[PDB]
């Protein structure tokens, strides 16, 4: 009689389809998946540092609009803007605004040092009523606007020397009246341009007086400007009129920060990604949720799933 | 499937064997019975967490990037960095599609050798006691008993005990 | 005696030569050409929208120099620009040229919109011998030439809101003259600055007086600027002389729609895939025809050759 | 190649089987014969069909990009253009290249495996009936008329009708 | 590894055999001998040196390209040439990792592919005149001097001339 | 008795660990680098022709600082510039720096050739002690600084043509007095723009009178632009003061050109590929030396070695 051995294997009566080289469609008994699709649709607040700017765009944080006195010299590992946040202070433009929006990001701190400028022979702190601080009428916590001190607007010559071990990051701006009544009333001249230089470093702005349409009732603008200056060097500025100055400097540093549009929530909870959607789990290798993402994240692909196999071919009896 | 025992030879799977990957179903004059090869189980399951471990929890840091969604008309700069965000995703999408195509081919191929290794081995060991039914089972020439089975699937079955026996029922009229 | 059986397998007295991992050099039974590497050298005319610029380029046809009137309003997926093309008009030039031609080819669409300006006290429609159209002399058909009335131009402050559901895209100038006299002639006064703005804009421009070298005989230029305007923002154009004025808009969508520089013939064809070097089959994954290509095309690459295996290894007898 | 059947212990192919990739010449009492088997044949185009269906007729949609030939001189933003589209051209030469390497290495070694596991399925099927010459080819020890060799080929042949013929004729002196 | 002959039923390798890859040990009447087969070794070393041509010299020429470090800050312009960077980078990083893992799982592969080549084709040659007693050694049932080993390993070995002595000495009691 | 046979393999007693799809740890009998991840720190001065900038910034060697005399004329494949290099002449800036020194990196040339530009009504040959050649006072040799002739500074309308067959790349610049007495000494009048045109382009500046802080004692500026003439095209230049005027032009080449920033030494060695740490080996398909290359270069990767196995399995006794 003897006996009989078969050699086998197991299978499942609930199998996976899976890709491979010779067909799009086999069956295995087991698989993997390695696109993350999901979010629970809040960013964490660790462990990353996060700053919700709520109201603020980060250059409105920045410059000092009166809704943004919160977030003096505080400092980010990401910095979340919100599609409400809207500016209430004077209306105002930025010559190639996402750069300076990005170089604030990297830097990752609003860290701020007022500097004693020589403004001999000018009224400083001037306000306007449309930037509102506690009912007051203000201005940008960080610009200082001048005009004429009795009748008279001398020429302006003033230097601020960095004799720091790290650079400096000034923001000014030139202030472009609505009519030539305007500049007679703030600068008591006729408009001429301001030229701020350093060493290495020249940038001359023409005010340019006109109607602009209102904003918040405003027809005049202000530009903002940037300049940095690194150690040794030295800020020169030169104005006739139409000056917003400076009131000292930002640190800016190098590192790990950046910039998020989201309108996530931000929970009480730990992921290491993050997208504008919400942080994503970062087990698998990819991701179709954003390409935008912050952290230690999967890949972005297009893909919505892709299944890894993870056993043999699956043979039912 | 390139070595031919799993979905070839092999008729099908065993939804009843639970503990194990590969194994043994026996008859003799004892009964029938199912065992587990454990070794030929770990070193398919030994592979694919390999594949695994090269894929799963390793991701990489990035932090400040470029922008890729953009409220205003810009013309050049901005078709440049939707043109290299795109790009970098169709090169990533391509690589992610062709990892998983070739790793599930070389899994069914790796588990497929698995099966076709223990056959192999277990036919060696056999010597001239058993033919090969064509089917994954040999057909046994003497009596084997439960502790002689054991002996196979563990490695200490002594061919020549048996084989006067098997030669004179395998070379009979 | 008994039998013989031998197992085997097919060969070829023609093989194939394909790379392979181990060797870069073996013959196979059959293989395919994954490189598309030619073009019957016609633009196919379908399924996508072509329109062949014949003598105009883009912005000659958005502008309205007199050889594209028979442009006016259309739309493309594909505007064809061939190197003949040339301007007969008054000559011009386009700071960031590049990217306007790209927003417009990107939009796909020169549907203009005429509004009613209010140009009161100054002249309108000024013409030029160099620009002809049909024997009198003429000038762009979408710009407007303003010019003194009695020898006075008073100072225009024009507004025109946008209470659109969608954007317009503005397109104006500032005209250059060549001489002091001509200043005078065309304005009535000194040159003095174009202030064009919006709401969340501003472009002022100065002109700048002087002889340039003549091209079809005129020393004089004209600077074409762009604005954007949304839905509820308001375009504000602030001049005192030498403002080539908008007649209206012209509409700005997304989509598919590109431009492409091509000598190739149009053809009355089916083609998915457009090159430079004319429409090219889309069987195959890769080409080497052109990296320019528009519509459902094969990736470039450098290769000219990528011989696919479909057969076994050739062991001839 | 991987298997060695193909370029291996099959000394070469046969250009005059034109209407099959695999199968079975013999010679017996009734003649010299060749046949095509279908099964292996189907199953190694099934494969390349697999292969084919993932590269052809597949592209992918672009519309406006960035311009990638210029008139003039620029600097830095031409010199960046330019950068990112030598960077993506040599990442696709570089996959195609790969890809055909990979998958034509790959048909080579599935080809030969489906030889190799028909020539297996035979020498099974012929038990103690058949011994293997070494070159792919089967002495069979008993005769066997063209309905006999066609049992083989349709997997009919019962190797009991025929195993004492052929013991008699293989163990002799 | 996927064929099961090295590192499989192969026990180990033999470290005093240096002048090939693949071999033959013996015992018979006139002692214990060791000699490479060149046939084999130059098959997967042809083989290694293909991947090494694809690899090895054939670098790409690069002249002007785009600035990769900067002495200042500026924003939107520096953060693209930088992300063009570094994404081209982590494209080819994955390249060259994905490249040399499944490079060596193929060399691995195909020297194992050759070692059991080898072995089958010995199989083949010993016809009914030897056994195989599963760890790469075969068991020859009748007297095989040095000139019979040598047969053997060049491939001129007559099974025919030793047969009835092999089967009276296998199929005894 | 009988005979035994056994099949085998190799091993070794020494052997090397290797990664795969399925062991990230596995023993082969040999493996290759494919990794090149050192130098010998020099960069070989062969095949490739080194310019060495020495004291020089290519921008320098342009002008024609008077440290830089001995690279008039000179050609290169690879510029190397030093971190040491200084500049020692008129202080002055380059709008688009970054631009200009690319497209003169990749041109590869720095010859010169002067040409006979109509000057009359003004003093040419303008010198200063901020630019010392040879104890004298001196200036950029490429450039003309014009200045007043006897206390008149007439308008300038000078042209010249490019009747050659090839582009010519044109270099000046607008001085920026330190004060409006400086301008007076110097050009007579007030300041006014100057205006480079042709055919095809133009570009007006405005000088800008001001103190920057002092560089080497001098608190003016000299701003650098250029102008590439075409074939039948035509150079103008309009000025009433303030021109640092070109002598002539460069030529402008394409091919293999461009510049590298290193400070390692320059060996009399043969090398393909450069890096800024010096020239490397280019056997292996990938480097961890620098992303910086020029040449037949290995492509850079993160990783410090990949072993490529080239033996079997190493399984000892
Ligand atoms: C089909 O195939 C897959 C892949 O092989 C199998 O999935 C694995 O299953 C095992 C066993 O359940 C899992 O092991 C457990 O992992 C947990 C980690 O979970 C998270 O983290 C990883 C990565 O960081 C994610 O990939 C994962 O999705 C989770 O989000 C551990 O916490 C578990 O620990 C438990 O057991 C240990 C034993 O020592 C104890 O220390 C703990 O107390 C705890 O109770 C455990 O290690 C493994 O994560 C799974 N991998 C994947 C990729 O999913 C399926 O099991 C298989 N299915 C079948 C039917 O066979
Ligand atoms: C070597 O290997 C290759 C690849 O396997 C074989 O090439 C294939 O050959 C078959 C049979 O001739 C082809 O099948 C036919 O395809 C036609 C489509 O042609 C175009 O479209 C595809 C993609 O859209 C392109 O790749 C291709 O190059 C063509 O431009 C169909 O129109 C045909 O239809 C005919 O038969 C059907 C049967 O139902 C009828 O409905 C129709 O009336 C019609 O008469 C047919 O399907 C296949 O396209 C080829 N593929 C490739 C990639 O080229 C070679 O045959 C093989 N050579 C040898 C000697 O074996
Ligand atoms: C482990 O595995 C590796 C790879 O297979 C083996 O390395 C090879 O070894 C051979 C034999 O020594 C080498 O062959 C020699 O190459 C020289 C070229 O050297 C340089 O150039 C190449 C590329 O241009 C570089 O990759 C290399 O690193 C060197 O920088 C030739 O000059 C040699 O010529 C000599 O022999 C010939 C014979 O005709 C004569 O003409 C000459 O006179 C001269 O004496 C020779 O061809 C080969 O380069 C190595 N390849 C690699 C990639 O390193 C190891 O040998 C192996 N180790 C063991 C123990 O097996
Ligand atoms: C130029 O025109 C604009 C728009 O017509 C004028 O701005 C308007 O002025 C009125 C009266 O002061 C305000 O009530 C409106 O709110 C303003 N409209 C907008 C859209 O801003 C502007 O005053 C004119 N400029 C001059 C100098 O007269
Ligand atoms: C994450 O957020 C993005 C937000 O843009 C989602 O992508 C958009 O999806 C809508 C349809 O739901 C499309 O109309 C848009 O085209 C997508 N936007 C872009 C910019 O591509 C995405 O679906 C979200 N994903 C998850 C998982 O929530
Ligand atoms: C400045 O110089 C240019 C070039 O010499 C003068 O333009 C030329 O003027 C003559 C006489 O009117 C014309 O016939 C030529 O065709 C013009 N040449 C070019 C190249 O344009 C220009 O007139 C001068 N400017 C002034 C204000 O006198
Ligand atoms: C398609 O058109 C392009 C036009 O540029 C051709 O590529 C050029 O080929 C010439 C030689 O014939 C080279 O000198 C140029 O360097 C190429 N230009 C560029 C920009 O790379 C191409 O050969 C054409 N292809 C076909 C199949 O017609
Ligand atoms: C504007 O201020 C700067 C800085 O205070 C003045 O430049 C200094 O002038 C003194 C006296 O001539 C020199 O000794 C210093 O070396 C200069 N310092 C720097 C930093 O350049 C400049 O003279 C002032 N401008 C005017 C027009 O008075
Ligand atoms: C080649 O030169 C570069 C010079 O940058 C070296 O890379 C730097 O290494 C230092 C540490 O030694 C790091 O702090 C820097 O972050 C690196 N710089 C950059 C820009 O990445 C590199 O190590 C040198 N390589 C060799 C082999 O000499
Ligand atoms: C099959 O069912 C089991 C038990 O319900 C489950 O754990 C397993 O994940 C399922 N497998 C597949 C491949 O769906
Ligand atoms: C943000 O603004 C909204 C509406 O302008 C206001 O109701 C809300 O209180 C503000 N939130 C914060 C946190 O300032
Ligand atoms: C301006 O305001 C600041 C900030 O409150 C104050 O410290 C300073 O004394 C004021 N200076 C002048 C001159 O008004
Ligand atoms: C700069 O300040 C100096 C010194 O007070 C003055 O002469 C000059 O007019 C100022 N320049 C400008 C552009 O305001
Ligand atoms: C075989 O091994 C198993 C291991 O659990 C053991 O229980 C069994 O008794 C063994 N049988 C024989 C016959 O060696
Ligand atoms: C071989 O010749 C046939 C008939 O002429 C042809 O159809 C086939 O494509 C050729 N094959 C190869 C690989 O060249
Ligand atoms: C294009 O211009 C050429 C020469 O300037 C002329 O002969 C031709 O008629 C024009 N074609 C069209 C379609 O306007
Ligand atoms: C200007 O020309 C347009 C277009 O032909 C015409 O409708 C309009 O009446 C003209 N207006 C004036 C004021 O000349
Ligand atoms: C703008 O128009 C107003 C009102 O007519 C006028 O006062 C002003 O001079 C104009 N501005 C310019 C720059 O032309
Ligand atoms: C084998 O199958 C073929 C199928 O065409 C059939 O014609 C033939 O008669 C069969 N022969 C035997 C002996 O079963
Ligand atoms: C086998 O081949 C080798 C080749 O060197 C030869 O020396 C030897 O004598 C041969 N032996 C026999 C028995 O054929
Ligand atoms: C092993 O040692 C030999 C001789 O010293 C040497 O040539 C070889 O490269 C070494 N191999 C490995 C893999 O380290
Ligand atoms: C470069 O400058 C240094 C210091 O300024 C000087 O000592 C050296 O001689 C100069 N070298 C050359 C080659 O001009
Ligand atoms: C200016 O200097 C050059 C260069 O040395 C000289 O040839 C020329 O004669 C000088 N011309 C005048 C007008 O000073
Ligand atoms: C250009 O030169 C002409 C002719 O001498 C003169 O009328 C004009 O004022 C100059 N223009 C400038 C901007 O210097």
């Amino acid at each position: 009689p003897g006996a009989t051995l078969c050699l086998g294997h197991h299978a499942v009566p609930n199998g996976t389809i899976v890709k491979t080289i010779t067909n799009d469609q086999i069956e295995v008994t087991n698989a993997t998946e390695l696109v993350q699709s999901s979010s629970t649709g809040e960013i964490c607040d660790s462990p990353h540092q996060i700053l919700d700017g709520e109201n603020c765009t980060l250059i409105d944080a920045l410059l000092g609009d009166p809704q943004c006195d919160g977030f003096q010299n505080k400092k980010w590992d990401l910095f979340v803007e919100r599609s409400k946040a809207y500016s209430n202070c004077y209306p105002y433009d930025v010559p190639d605004y996402a750069s300076l929006r990005s170089l604030v990001a990297s830097s990752g701190t609003l860290e701020f040092n007022n500097e004693s400028f020589n403004w001999t022979g000018v009224t400083q702190n001037g306000t306007s009523s449309a930037c509102i601080r506690r009912s007051n009428n203000s201005f940008f916590s960080r610009l200082n606007w001048l005009t004429h001190l009795k009748f008279k607007y001398p020429a302006l010559n003033v230097t601020m020397p960095n004799n720091e071990k790290f650079d400096k990051l000034y923001i000014w701006g030139v202030h472009h009246p609505g009519t030539d009544n305007d500049q007679i009333f703030l600068y008591a001249q006729a408009s001429g341009r301001i030229t701020v230089s350093t060493k290495r470093s020249q940038q001359t702005v023409i005010p340019n007086i006109g109607s602009r349409p209102r904003v918040r009732n405003i027809p005049s603008r202000i530009s903002i400007y940037w300049t940095i200056v690194k150690p040794g060097d030295i800020l020169l500025i030169n104005s006739t009129g139409n000056l917003i100055a400076p009131r000292g400097y930002f640190k800016i540093r190098s590192g790990k920060s950046s910039i998020m549009r989201s309108d996530a929530p931000i929970g009480k909870c730990n992921s290491e990604c993050i997208t504008p959607n919400g942080s994503i789990p970062n087990d698998k290798p990819f991701q179709n949720v954003n390409r935008i993402t912050y952290g230690a994240c999967p890949r972005y692909v297009k893909q919505n799933t892709l299944k890894l196999a993870t056993g043999m071919r699956n043979v039912p009896e | 499937g390139i070595f031919g025992a799993i979905a070839g030879f092999i008729e099908n799977g065993w939804e009843g064997m639970v503990d194990g990957w590969y194994g043994f179903r026996h008859q003799n004059s004892e009964g029938i019975g199912q065992a587990a090869d454990l070794k030929s189980t770990q070193a398919a399951i030994d592979q694919i967490n390999g594949k695994l471990n090269r894929l799963i929890g390793k991701t990489n840091e990035k932090f400040h990037q470029i922008e890729k969604e953009f409220s205003e008309v810009e013309g050049r700069i901005q078709d440049l960095e939707k043109y290299v965000e795109d790009t970098k995703i169709d090169l990533w999408s391509y690589n992610a599609e062709l990892l998983v195509a070739l790793e599930n081919q070389h899994t069914i191929d790796l588990t497929d050798s698995e099966m076709n290794k223990l056959f192999e081995k277990t036919k060696k060991q056999l010597r001239e006691n058993a033919e090969d039914m064509g089917n994954g089972c040999f057909k046994i020439y003497h009596k084997c008993d439960n502790a002689c089975i054991g002996s196979i699937r563990n490695g200490t079955y002594d061919h020549d005990v048996y084989r006067d026996e098997a030669l004179n029922n395998r070379f009979q009229i």
